[PDB]
């Protein structure tokens, strides 16, 4: 089609959405707090 | 920020006397200093 729009802009090489991606799918539970799963404190409830 | 909450600790039995101790560990932490204020040098004599 002559009139029709071909797509552009794949001549950007490592994309940053791309990268964004790849970092959500290789690296998970990123920014979690495990801290309280080896705590060998025996009270693990906060009070006043 | 609490380390552990107040908890009581047996002491040794040197006798016929019972001994323990209170503890607590922790200490205050305010992330923004610039969100408080203080006022200074107030007076009132309402004692007298």
């Amino acid at each position: 089609d002559p009139n029709e729009e071909p797509p552009t802009g794949s001549g950007n090489g490592e994309t940053a959405s791309q990268v964004e991606l790849y970092i959500d799918l290789t690296k998970p539970l990123e920014g979690a707090d495990f801290r309280r799963y080896e705590s060998p404190n025996p009270s693990t409830i906060t009070l006043p | 920020k609490q380390l552990t909450p107040m908890m009581k600790m047996d002491l040794a039995t040197l006798g016929p006397v019972i001994r323990w101790m209170i503890l607590m560990y922790g200490v205050p932490v305010m992330y923004a200093p610039k969100k408080f204020m203080k006022y200074t040098n107030i007076k009132a004599d309402v004692p007298g």
